[PDB]
This record gives C-alpha cells, sequence and structure tokens, in this order.
C-alpha cells in the first residue's frame, strides 16, 4: 500500500490501530511522479542538475551523459538527461 | 621515402650485429 | 660575448650540407680517437666532462660530469646502462632533431665514448615516435657502425662490449621526462617516479642507469677529443660551452645555429637567425628556453646573455634553449593560453597538483582571454600557480606554472584591460 | 586511515535486548548501562574501575600495527 | 580570532607566585589558561586555608564564591575535581 | 647499530635506516595528512598530500616516500607544510562532486576531514567540474566513480594483496579514470577489501549502498565464523540488526582484510 | 516540483536534532534512487529548534508554518513519513512563499 | 491569495483539511519499514 | 576511455600478427633484457597498428599474449600514448600542429583550410575515409613552423595553398613529395647561413694529445 509496500499482513495487531480509523498514506508516490518527467536531451556531455532553482534546491551535481546506452538521472531530482 | 616497417626490419637485420643478452 | 666561429662549432653537418651517413662523417673525422678515449678508461672520461663544466644541455643543465659521475660506483651485479632522450617534445625544440637525423654519427660514438665513462653495457636510445623518419635514419647509421665494428663486441678495437639500440617513443611530451623515459622503456605507461630511488640507484630494469639530452651524449666525444678546456673556454664561468640556439616565431629567418653559449639575446636574433620580425621594437616577449620557462619582455631582452647563470638571473631558464619570440601582434593571454592547453593535454595525472591544478588554470586562462574573469581572479591564478610549482612529482607541474606567473609578472595591465573590455559590452 | 580513534583504552558493557516496539517500530532497550562506554587514558586505571564498582572485566591487550619496512625502490626492483 | 591581552596573563601570572609563595604548604600547580585565568591548584588538605587566605587578604580580596563544581575524571585516582571559582 | 637519530620537530626519534618521513612522525605520534599510501600496500607518492617541510631544505619533502637521513627536522606543522596541505586540498576537492549527502562514505571520509582538519574553508574553483562514466565493475562494490581521487590504492591492492591485476590506469590529464578499460567483473575473493580501502566513496558496498550511515553504527568487535582463518571483524549494528560487517586488524590472522563470504 | 520526494537520507537531520526525534532508516529504492523507508518525527520529543530546517542539504524537511496541530491522543503527535508528506502537501504552496522570503537571508 | 496567488505544482491538495483528529480521518501512527528478518516457514509436506 | 564491444570494433574481429610480423616481434623482444619481454609492449603495439591501423581491442589482447603481459597493461599503453589510433582512422590521418610555436606562424590557417579542403571538420574523417583531420600538438619540427604530419611523414614550412597542392597529390596518385615545401633545406637560415658556411672540419684537428 505505502511507498515501500508496507502492508500490515493480514492477522498482525497493528492492524487494530486503523480500526475505526484511516491509515495514512498518500496517492502521490514519488517512485512514479518522476517517471512522468520526461528525460532531458542536452547536448553536452557534461549537464548540471542544481536542483532546479539554485539556492532553493539541491547541492550542484554534474552528470556526465557520455554512455550512450543510458542515461544521467541525478542523485538528488531524480531526473534524467540523455545528450 | 621509407616503408612502414623500416624501423623493425631495419632493427631486424641488425639483430645479429646485436650484442648477446644479459 | 658570442660570434663562435664555424671551424669551432661542434656540429658541421648541421643544416645537412654533408653526407650524414658515415662516409661524410669519415671526412668529419668523427670517429677518429674513439678506440683511444675508451681505453684511457671510464674515469679520464667523467674527468673531462667535469672540466668542461658542460651543463645539462637538455631540460635543468645538471652538471654533466657529476651527473653521469654518480653510476661511476662499482656495479653490484646489475649490468649499468645508457639512456639517451631524444624526445625533443618541449615546444620549440627542433634542436634535436637535427643531430639525429643530420648528424646521426655523432650520437653513435658519442654513446659509446659515454658509455665507457659510465661502463654502461649498452644504450637504448628514445626518439619520438612522432618522428618515424627520423628513426630510419639513426638505425641505418647505427648499422653501418658496426658493420665497421666500431659498435658492438670489439667496440672500436676496445675490449668494450656496446650495443646501441632504438626505441619508439609514442606521442607524449613526459615520456621524455628521466624516470618515466624509463617507465616507457621498461613497457609500462609514462609516468614519473619519485626521486628517492634515484635514477642510477633504481635503474631500468632495476640496473643502474643514466640519462642524457642527445646533444650532452653527442658533444663528449668532441669534448674529449678537443679537451676540456677547449669546450670549457667558450662559454661564461659556470655557463659553458656553446649550446645550439633554436629561434622559432616572429623572427625573419628562424633557424637552428649553434653559438657560444651566454650570447647576448638581442644579439642572437640580431646575427644568426634573423631580425624581429617589424624590427626590434616588435618585440612584445621571448621565451628563451621553450615553453617551460617563463617569458621575458623588452626589459631585459636588450641586454640579457643567454647563459643559464644570466637567465635565474632573470627569472627565467636556459632550458631546451628555445627561442620563441612574440611580435606586438600576438594575443600572449592566448600564446600561453594554448601553452596551458599543451600541458591539460599532456600530463600524465599521477600526481594530484599537476592533474587538477593544471586544469585549473586552462579553464582560468581560457577565460581570461574572453576577458570574461573579473580582475581579482588574475592573483588567484598566481596562488595556484605556486601551489603547483612546489608540490609536483615531477617538473612539467613545475613548467606548467611559470608561463603562467610570467604572465601576471610582466603583462598583469594587458589581462585587467581585457577583463575591462568585456566588463564594458556587458 | 586516521588512528585518533584507537588512542584512549575504553571499557564497555556487555550488549543486552533491544526488541522492536509495536506502534512505531523503533527499536527499545531494557539495559541501562548499554549507552555508556567509560573512557580510560591507562589499561591499569580502567581494571580499577572494574573492581571498586564490582562488575566482572575482560581485559583485551591493545594490538598496534607492527613496523613495516617501505621503499619506492622496491617497486623498481629488478627481480622482486 | 580572538583579541588577547598579555597584560593580564601577567599580572594574573604574576599574582599565581604571589599565592604560591604565601601559601606554599598547599599550591602544588598555579597556571594561566591561554584565556587569562587563574587556576591555583591546592592539596585537598588546603581548602580551608587557601580560600581564607584569598577572602581575607588586602593584596587578594576574593569576596563572592561564584561556583563550586567537580568535574569526575573517571581515569583519575582521586575522581573528582572540586573547582572552585571566586571573585 | 642501524638506529639513525632524526628529530621530529626536535624529538630526536630514532629510526632504522630505510624509514620514510611519514613513518618517523608515526613513533613520534604525529600523523601526516596522507591519501595513496597505505601500510600494507606499496608507496605511490601520486596524491602528494603528505608533502612536509625537512628543516633547512629548499623544497618540501614527500612524507611516505623519503627515505629519512640523519639529523632532519620535519617541520610537520609548518607554516609552509600547511601551504602544501591548503592548496593540495583546493585540487582534490576542485574536480569533486559534491554529493556528500549521497556518498556513504559520509562520516567514514578520509577526504572531508582531512579537509576538515588540515584544509581550507572555501573554494575558489568558479570553473566547472569533470563527471566520470561509472562501471558496473560487480554485484558487490558501487563504483559511483566521479568520485575517485586518482589515489591508486585500488590498483595496488588489486595487484599486490589480491593478484586479481585486473584494475588500471585508463589514459592521462585530468581523465585519467582508474576503471577496468572493457567491461569484465572484478570476480575475486578479498574483492570487498578495495571498498574498505578506497578512502574516497567512490566504488562503495552495493547491497550496504543506503542503509545507514556511520556515526549511528553501534560498533562490536567480533569473530570471523565463515572461515577457519578466524579472522577479527567489527560487527556494525543499528537499532539492533546488523547492517555491515568489516575487517578489524589482527596482525596475525586477518591484517586489515576480511573475505567476500564474510561480509 | 515533478513529484520527487525531496528527502535523500543523508540522515544528518538525524544527526543534528538535539532531542534524538527524528528517526530515519533507508534502502534504495528500486528506482535505484536513494530514499527514506521509514522518517518518523516525534513531535513530543521535538524541541522545535529549526536545525533540521537548517541542515537540510536538499532542504526536504522544514519548519511548516501551522502551530495548531493539537491532538487528542497521544499517538497522533508522533508523525510517520506519510503524515510529514501530507502535511508538506497541504502546507507545500505557503512553505514555497515562505522559503522563497527568507533564502536570500540564509 | 487573490492577488499573487500560490505556485501549483500537481501534486499539492486541493481540498485541505481541519483537525481530523476526533474523526475517524486521524493520522494512526504505524512502522512503514518492511519486515527484517523472515523467517523460515516449515515445510507443509510431512516428511 | 571506455571500450563498450562493437560488432565492428571487439574481439569477434580476429586479430594475428602475419607470420612475417611476428618475427619481427621476436627481435623487438631480444633487444630488451632476456626476462623483460614485457618491455616490448609499445614497439609491439606499434607494430599491431602498422598490420591494422584500427588496433581494435582484439589487437590490445594479441599483444597481451605474445607478451604474455596482463591485458589491462596493454590496455593502459593503448590509453596513455596518443599515436595509438583506437579507432579506425583514415588512410593519410593528417595530423596539424596547433601550439603556439605554429600558431605564432599561423598554423590556424593550415587548419582552416584543411577542414573546407577536406569538406570535413577536425576530429574528424571524409567520407571515403581517405583522409583524418587531427588537431595534434607539438611534432617537433617547429623551426618550419607552418607544418603538419601526414601519416608518418613530415610536410613542413607549408603555406595555406601549399597544403591543398599536396592535398590534392594525395588525393590522385601517391608520395607527394613529403618534406618542407618551401626554399629552405631542413631548418638552415632562410636567407642564408649565418654559420657553417664554410667547408667541414678534417679529422684530428685539434686534438689533445691522446
Ligand atoms: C615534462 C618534461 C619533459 C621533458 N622533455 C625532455 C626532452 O624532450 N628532451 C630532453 O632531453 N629532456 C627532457 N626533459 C628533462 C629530462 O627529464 C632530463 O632531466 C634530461 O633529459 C637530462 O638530460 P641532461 O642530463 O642531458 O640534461 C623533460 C623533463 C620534463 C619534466
Ligand atoms: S567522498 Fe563521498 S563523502 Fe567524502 S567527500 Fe567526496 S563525496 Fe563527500
Ligand atoms: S577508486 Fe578508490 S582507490 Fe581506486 S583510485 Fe579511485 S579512489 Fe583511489
Ligand atoms: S531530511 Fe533533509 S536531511 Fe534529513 S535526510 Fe531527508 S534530506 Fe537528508
Ligand atoms: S601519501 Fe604522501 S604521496 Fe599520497
Ligand atoms: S609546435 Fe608545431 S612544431 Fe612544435
Ligand atoms: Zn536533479
Amino acid at each position: 500500500i505505502t511507498h515501500t509496500g508496507q502492508v500490515y499482513d493480514e492477522k498482525d495487531y497493528r492492524r487494530v490501530r486503523f480500526v475505526d480509523r484511516q491509515k495514512e498514506v498518500n496517492e502521490n508516490f514519488a517512485i512514479d511522479l518522476i517517471a512522468q518527467q520526461p528525460v532531458n536531451e542536452v547536448e553536452h556531455r557534461i549537464i548540471a542538475c542544481d536542483g532546479g532553482g539554485g539556492a532553493l534546491g539541491h547541492p550542484k551535481v554534474y552528470i556526465n551523459l557520455d554512455k550512450e546506452t543510458k542515461t544521467g538521472t541525478c542523485g538528488y531530482c531524480g531526473l534524467q538527461f540523455k545528450q | 621515402d621509407y616503408n612502414t616497417y623500416t624501423f623493425l626490419d631495419l632493427n631486424l637485420d641488425l639483430s645479429k650485429f646485436r650484442l648477446p643478452q644479459p | 660575448f658570442g660570434s663562435l666561429k664555424d671551424e669551432d662549432r661542434i656540429f658541421t653537418n648541421l643544416y645537412g650540407r654533408h653526407d650524414w651517413r658515415l662516409k661524410g662523417a669519415l671526412r668529419r673525422g668523427d670517429w677518429y680517437k674513439t678506440k683511444e678515449i675508451l681505453l684511457k678508461g671510464p674515469d679520464w672520461i667523467l674527468g673531462e666532462m667535469k672540466t668542461s663544466g658542460l651543463r645539462g644541455r637538455g631540460g635543468a643543465g645538471f652538471p654533466t660530469g657529476l651527473k653521469w659521475s654518480f653510476m661511476n660506483k662499482p656495479s653490484d651485479g646489475r649490468p649499468k646502462y645508457l639512456v639517451v632522450n631524444a624526445d625533443e617534445g618541449e615546444p620549440g625544440t627542433c634542436k634535436d632533431r637535427e643531430i639525429m637525423r643530420h648528424d646521426p654519427h655523432k650520437l653513435v660514438e658519442g654513446c659509446l665514448v659515454g658509455g665507457r665513462a659510465m661502463g654502461a653495457r649498452a644504450a637504448y636510445i628514445y626518439i619520438r615516435g612522432e618522428f618515424y623518419n627520423e628513426a630510419s635514419n639513426l638505425q641505418v647509421a647505427i648499422r653501418e657502425a658496426y658493420e665497421a665494428g666500431l659498435i658492438g663486441k670489439n667496440a672500436c678495437g676496445s675490449d668494450y662490449d656496446f650495443d646501441v639500440f632504438v626505441v619508439r617513443g609514442a606521442g607524449a611530451y613526459i615520456c621524455g621526462e628521466e624516470t618515466a623515459l624509463i617507465e616507457s622503456i621498461e613497457g609500462k605507461q609514462g609516468k614519473p617516479r619519485l626521486k628517492p630511488p634515484f635514477p642510477a640507484d633504481v635503474g631500468v630494469f632495476g640496473c643502474p642507469t643514466t640519462v642524457a639530452n642527445v646533444e650532452t651524449v653527442a658533444v663528449s666525444p668532441t669534448i674529449c677529443r678537443r679537451g676540456g678546456t677547449w669546450f670549457a673556454g667558450f662559454g661564461r664561468e659556470r655557463n659553458s660551452g656553446t649550446k645550439l640556439f633554436n629561434i622559432s616565431g616572429h623572427v625573419n629567418h628562424p633557424c637552428t645555429v649553434e653559438e657560444e653559449m651566454s650570447v647576448p639575446l638581442k644579439e642572437l636574433i640580431e646575427k644568426h637567425a634573423g631580425g624581429v620580425t617589424g624590427g626590434w621594437d616588435n618585440l612584445l616577449a621571448v621565451i628563451p628556453g621553450g615553453s617551460s620557462t617563463p617569458l621575458i619582455p623588452k626589459s631585459v631582452c636588450e641586454t640579457v646573455l643567454m647563459d643559464f647563470d644570466a637567465l635565474v638571473q632573470a627569472q627565467t631558464g636556459l632550458g631546451t634553449a628555445a627561442v620563441i619570440v612574440m611580435d606586438r601582434s600576438t594575443d600572449i593571454v592566448k600564446a600561453i593560453a594554448r601553452l596551458i592547453e599543451f600541458y591539460k593535454h599532456e600530463s600524465c595525472g599521477q600526481c594530484t597538483p599537476c592533474r587538477e591544478g593544471v586544469d585549473w588554470m586552462n579553464k582560468v586562462m581560457a577565460r581570461f582571454v574572453k576577458g570574461d574573469a573579473r580582475p581579482a581572479e588574475i592573483d588567484s591564478l598566481w596562488e595556484i600557480s605556486k601551489q603547483i610549482e612546489g608540490h609536483t612529482i615531477c617538473a612539467l607541474g613545475d613548467g606548467a606554472a611559470w608561463p603562467v606567473q610570467g604572465l601576471i609578472r610582466h603583462f598583469r595591465p594587458e589581462l585587467e584591460d581585457r577583463m575591462q573590455r568585456f566588463a564594458q559590452q556587458h | 586511515s586516521g588512528v585518533n580513534n584507537t588512542k584512549k583504552w575504553k571499557m564497555e558493557f556487555d550488549t543486552r535486548e533491544r526488541w522492536e516496539n509495536p506502534l512505531m517500530g523503533w527499536a527499545s532497550t531494557a539495559d541501562p548501562l548499554s549507552n555508556m562506554v567509560l573512557t580510560f587514558s591507562a589499561k591499569e586505571d580502567a581494571i580499577a574501575f572494574a573492581e571498586k564498582n564490582g562488575w566482572s572485566y575482560d581485559v583485551e591487550e591493545k594490538k598496534v600495527p607492527k613496523p613495516k619496512s617501505k621503499s619506492y625502490g622496491a617497486n623498481f626492483s629488478w627481480n622482486k | 580570532v580572538r583579541p588577547r591581552s598579555d597584560v593580564t596573563h601577567k599580572q594574573l601570572s604574576a599574582f599565581g607566585e604571589y599565592v604560591a609563595e604565601i601559601l606554599p604548604k598547599y599550591v602544588q600547580q598555579v597556571q594561566v589558561s591561554c584565556l587569562d585565568e587563574l587556576e591555583i591548584c591546592i592539596h585537598p588538605d588546603g581548602v580551608i586555608p587557601t580560600l581564607t587566605f584569598l577572602r581575607d587578604h588586602t593584596n587578594a580580596q576574593f569576596k563572592s564564591l561564584a561556583d563550586l563544581t567537580a568535574v569526575d575524571v573517571p581515569t583519575r585516582q582521586n575522581r573528582f575535581e572540586i573547582v572552585y571559582n571566586l571573585l | 647499530s642501524n638506529l639513525i637519530e632524526v628529530f621530529v620537530d626536535g624529538q630526536s626519534v630514532m629510526v632504522e635506516p630505510g624509514t620514510t618521513v611519514l613513518q618517523a612522525c608515526e613513533k613520534v605520534g604525529m600523523q601526516i595528512p596522507r591519501f595513496c599510501y597505505h601500510e600494507r600496500l606499496s608507496v605511490a607518492g601520486n596524491c602528494r598530500m603528505c608533502l612536509v617541510e625537512i628543516e633547512k631544505a629548499p623544497k618540501v619533502v614527500a612524507a611516505c616516500a623519503m627515505p629519512v637521513m640523519k639529523g632532519w627536522n620535519i617541520l610537520t606543522n609548518s607554516e609552509k607544510s600547511k601551504k602544501a596541505r591548503e592548496g593540495v586540498m583546493e585540487f582534490l576537492l576542485a574536480n569533486h562532486p559534491l554529493d556528500c549527502p549521497i556518498c556513504d562514505q559520509g562520516g567514514e571520509c578520509d577526504l572531508q576531514d582531512q579537509s576538515m582538519m588540515f584544509g581550507s574553508d572555501r573554494s575558489r574553483f568558479l570553473e566547472g567540474k569533470r563527471a566520470v562514466e561509472d562501471k558496473n565493475i560487480g554485484p558487490l562494490v558501487k563504483t559511483i566513480m566521479t568520485r575517485c581521487i586518482q589515489c591508486t590504492r585500488c590498483i595496488r591492492f588489486a595487484s599486490e594483496i589480491a593478484g586479481v591485476d585486473d584494475l588500471g590506469t585508463t589514459g592521462r590529464g585530468n581523465d585519467m579514470q582508474v576503471g577496468t578499460y572493457i567491461e569484465k567483473m572484478f570476480m575475486s575473493e578479498l574483492s570487498g577489501n578495495v571498498i574498505d580501502i578506497c578512502p574516497v566513496g567512490a566504488l562503495t558496498s552495493k547491497p550496504y549502498a543506503f542503509t545507514a550511515r556511520p556515526w549511528e553504527t553501534r560498533k562490536t568487535e567480533s569473530i570471523d565464523v565463515m572461515d577457519a582463518v578466524g579472522s577479527n571483524i567489527v560487527v556494525s549494528t543499528r537499532t539492533g540488526e546488523v547492517m555491515r560487517i568489516l575487517p578489524r586488524m589482527h596482525e596475525d590472522i586477518n591484517e586489515e582484510w576480511i573475505s567476500d563470504k564474510t561480509r | 516540483p515533478s513529484g520527487e520526494e525531496r528527502c535523500i537520507a543523508c540522515k544528518l537531520c538525524e544527526a543534528i536534532c538535539p532531542a534524538q526525534a527524528i528517526t530515519i532508516e533507508a534502502e534504495p529504492r528500486a528506482d535505484g534512487s536513494r530514499r527514506t523507508t521509514r522518517y518518523d518525527i516525534d513531535m513530543t520529543k521535538c524541541i522545535y529548534c529549526g536545525f533540521c530546517q537548517e541542515a537540510c542539504p536538499v532542504d526536504a524537511i522544514v519548519e511548516g508554518p501551522n502551530f495548531e496541530f493539537s491532538t487528542e491522543t497521544h499517538e497522533e503527535l508522533l508523525y510517520n513519513k506519510e503524515k510529514l508528506l501530507n502535511n508538506g502537501d497541504k502546507w507545500e504552496a505557503e512553505i514555497a512563499a515562505n522559503i522563497q522570503a527568507d533564502y536570500l537571508y540564509r | 491569495p487573490t492577488t499573487n496567488p500560490p505556485t501549483a505544482r500537481k501534486f499539492i491538495w486541493t481540498n485541505h483539511k481541519f483537525n481530523v483528529s476526533a474523526t475517524p480521518e486521524q493520522y494512526v501512527p504505524y512502522s512503514t519499514t518492511r519486515k527484517k528478518i523472515h523467517e523460515w516457514v516449515p515445510p507443509s509436506t510431512p516428511y | 576511455f571506455v571500450h563498450r564491444d562493437t560488432p565492428e570494433n571487439n574481439p569477434d574481429t580476429p586479430f594475428d600478427f602475419t607470420p612475417e610480423n611476428y618475427k619481427r616481434i621476436e627481435a623487438i623482444v631480444k633487444n630488451y633484457p632476456e626476462g623483460h619481454q614485457a618491455a616490448a609492449v609499445l614497439p609491439v603495439l606499434d607494430l599491431a597498428q602498422r598490420q591494422n591501423g584500427w588496433l581494435p581491442i582484439s589487437a590490445m589482447n594479441k599483444v597481451a599474449e605474445v607478451l604474455q603481459v596482463p591485458p589491462m597493461r596493454v590496455y593502459e599503453v593503448a590509453t596513455f600514448y596518443t599515436m595509438y589510433n583506437r579507432k579506425p582512422v583514415g588512410k593519410y590521418h593528417i595530423q596539424v600542429c596547433t601550439t603556439t610555436p605554429c600558431m605564432l606562424r599561423d598554423s590556424d590557417s593550415i587548419l582552416e583550410t584543411l577542414q573546407r579542403k577536406l569538406g570535413i571538420k577536425v576530429g574528424e574523417t571524409t567520407p571515403d575515409k581517405l583522409f583524418t583531420l587531427i588537431e595534434v600538438e607539438c611534432l617537433g619540427a617547429c623551426v618550419n613552423a607552418p607544418m603538419v604530419q601526414i601519416n608518418d611523414n613530415y610536410y613542413e614550412d607549408l603555406t595555406p595553398k601549399d597544403i591543398e597542392e599536396i592535398i590534392d597529390e594525395l588525393k590522385a596518385g601517391k608520395v607527394p613529395k613529403p618534406g618542407p615545401r618551401s626554399g629552405r633545406f631542413c631548418c638552415e637560415p632562410a636567407g642564408g647561413l649565418t654559420s657553417l658556411t664554410e667547408p667541414p672540419k678534417g679529422p684530428g684537428f685539434g686534438v689533445q694529445a691522446g
């Protein structure tokens, strides 16, 4: 159910906690939300993902898009870029 | 004018002269 | 002073004009006293070198005699060796390309004359692979010599047995370095070693070894023939003998001519070679020893004798004595910038200070040519420059820092204006 | 490769139960002397603390790296 | 870098010697930190005597007790280090 | 006999002839900041982060590689030997990708600490950085090699401690990348030690990728039971489940190394 | 903005929390990305210092404007990743405005 | 908010909720981490 | 510097020294001290290139076997030096020297001339694969500043036009008089010898006794 497949077993009693209450979960899951964003087709071997917004984003990092097969993915945003 | 193997082949020719190995 | 006589010059075959082959060499009488000299013994030969006062002749001008002497210590059961670097990579150096191509023999007897001085079992000549044709010339010459019996067992009538080999370089400036020539000879990657295990002590293949600029090996037979005194007389004090001078760039007749070392610079371009293109007034700067040495502007170019002592007083190095001249028609900021590009495309990357430092100066230098960088950045490069100068495993990092230091030292106002020019147009 | 944390002797009490907590899954411990690690400069002083406080002790001798001979020349040995 | 006046490190140092001389039976060590603070160290028996001299001496009146504390160095045989700070 | 006397800041330590300058400082107790020098790996001199200043000498010397000589005073903390570290650390950091909150050698970094202790507080590298394509060296070691400080301890271990002789340097300049030229996995026992021996977090462990962070890990010293060499090991446990087993040094049994199986 | 949670589990928000409030355990997500399996701020333990706001490199954990979250039961005050992420989604518009106003200062 | 609206980011809620504490929508804390020590399930086939 | 196996460039391309080449390899090994065959890596690897300009990964592997050296070692040497192609290369493979000495004597012009002459941009090769243009660094021969190395030959002291002439010679026919296509002989003073004007000396001259 949750982001990590956290689902109390059919016999676990913490399910009593959810009795007469809502088990809080978020419909918007990141694993999926990042996928939607398309691969950025940059034209330089190495590009940088400042995180969007500079100081309001994530530490700046340079990605090597040299591997033709795969696409570079910022360890921070998850945004992907291909040459 | 010299061929691509000039250096190597010339050397081989010199092998006979080349003093014994260590 | 200067004005060496052609008669007292060493490579008469310079500029060709005489068969680089043996015959022409016999008329030159290059192989005249070779048997006798070797018969004299290792010590006597090395002694003549000391008397000569001959310095390096290659990159750093270490006293040749003392250096070679370091392997005149008794053999410890490992064959001693001779390595004659002919990489000739320092930008501006065609100095060596001559002896190798024009007068291969002089170097062949230089090798055996030098060999008995160090008691080397054999000599390997690392001519840069770029010069394939050059190689063709020397082993033809080496082949002639053995056919004659001048080299090999029974070398020139001497019980001494010396074998000379030629090794292919593969387009690396660093291969030139003394510890790195060895590793290329050893077959590993061309990465210099640290000096604590000195080259004589740990040799190639762990056998004592010594490395000489081809010019240094070539003059040793003629210096023994002419005697140290004749040679030592030509130079100024410590700086001695006559060193070939290659003048390239912004000069009317660029050429390599050998002249009395300690020859005034304003004169070198004036008497041999040719006048500074556009008049001596059109001299922005000159780099006396090649790319590694700092360029000197026209303040000293007027009166600077080109001897290593005089240059070190001037803060520049005689080096390979390659004179590169820059008229007032050149963007020095870009001239030196390509030399830093020359060093980023070439340093081995073994040591942290050169690897990142040379790349760091390249990035800053490219911005400096554009003028994008602010004025405060200029003194930073200075600080980046000396971090690289004293911390590097080899001298190339030493060499990369000096041109940067020269540009800031004498042309700081021009770089500031390029700084200013870009800021104004926004 | 720093050795500044291998200098002073420490005496540490034996580890005890760390059961998972049902409500949040946090680790839970019933042993008070667990997180306590006292630092003593010398082996003799630490042994003294155990004796007067009455805790049992089992001292482990310091083991320091043995001297190792190194020299850059070796790597370029004729025959290694 | 903090500004340091050596006037104090000299004044306090001298006083330290003065106290030590006057109370040599108990003063073991007298040091001035690099922070210009004196720290006479006394044998436990000198608690009464050293304090009294400081509370009632014309050339060293130390009327109020800022604090009494005890660091605990377990390694140290004498575990506690009673520290009395006076003004 | 065979006991030169060298002074480390005037402490007259005495060392067997042959001891390096770094080793001389160790017996006094001082520790030269070092990268690319491991006790049981050959001296290489790649980093030059250990430059010290023997007294009355024009240039600073390489600690890990300079045979000490009689009389020398090391001046390890000399204003000079600090510029010789404040300026090297400038370089290692310049091409470094700042993903320290990705680098799981976060608190286990000999490059942040040697930077927080022996280096400067800022940066002047206003230029751009470099990036090196990663490599799937294996299923145990995750080589995020854009982190590599080209210290060549891997290429040594992979040749000297283990006889793999596969890892090697490729190219020259600032794009010397120390990865297998063709993609052949580094398959050998003793493989995981590369993780422990790379001070940078370029190549680290793939199973223990992001499960923890070292300050939290409670470290209990125990014995290897997988094999009969009985190698000493430290089991790093967080909140009661083991997170990592890494080696702890036993001169006689496992001297800083452990098998691929038992970690 | 894309929808990928900012936290990358560096876990120094846990390191600098004065009260030991934040508990983080992580594992590489299927995507291969670094993410926190469990992020639990115990608000009763938290003393609202705001250092976590300070420490985060990606600034994933922020001190949100709402002060009215009084709860009938003690358990509700303990917060897991889903409540905080939901709290983040609800107040993101104002949090973004607040960070926008104060980032130059920091 | 009318004058300068806020930034919309295609995850932010459209219906924001008040204190749900007394109502059954309330957060009930739970560990989101999966099991750690999986166990050997016996063999169901009689030996 | 990564060899991602490709159908063309990968070991499926079998490599083996022609019988003659192997003979050459043997001599090369003889020069070096016995027990130090590994030292012949560079020379042998070059011979491989002589055989096949591409010098494919397979070739590198063969070199290793022939010299009984770890495969990685061959790779290191190949990826370190620059005279090794490690890819397919043009029949002519011209290289233009662009260090400051040459540039100061207008090397850039030559490169530009070639770019359009060749119709191919630097770092690239002609469609017929006849010519590959590379901006190489100091190739020595600086005195004859304007200079380029076509294949092994060194064409020097060239004015833009000269190259076009040379390229044409290469494009139709062969052996286009390789060398400095200028009035100067080698690196002599262009106008006239500043020295060495007089005849050379003779054996024994000014020799110290013995
Ligand atoms: C980066 C670098 C490149 C070098 N290139 C050359 C060269 O091309 N030719 C040369 O003779 N020496 C060169 N040297 C100097 C050699 O390392 C060595 O000092 C010299 O060849 C010794 O010869 P000598 O005793 O005749 O001076 C170079 C040094 C460095 C650091
Ligand atoms: S290695 Fe990992 S941790 Fe150490 S500095 Fe580089 S990134 Fe930060
Ligand atoms: S990988 Fe680790 S060890 Fe191998 S070089 Fe890069 S940093 Fe040094
Ligand atoms: S919250 Fe910020 S700091 Fe705490 S882990 Fe996630 S990212 Fe790192
Ligand atoms: S440790 Fe001194 S060179 Fe790296
Ligand atoms: S720079 Fe082109 S010849 Fe040396
Ligand atoms: Zn990103």
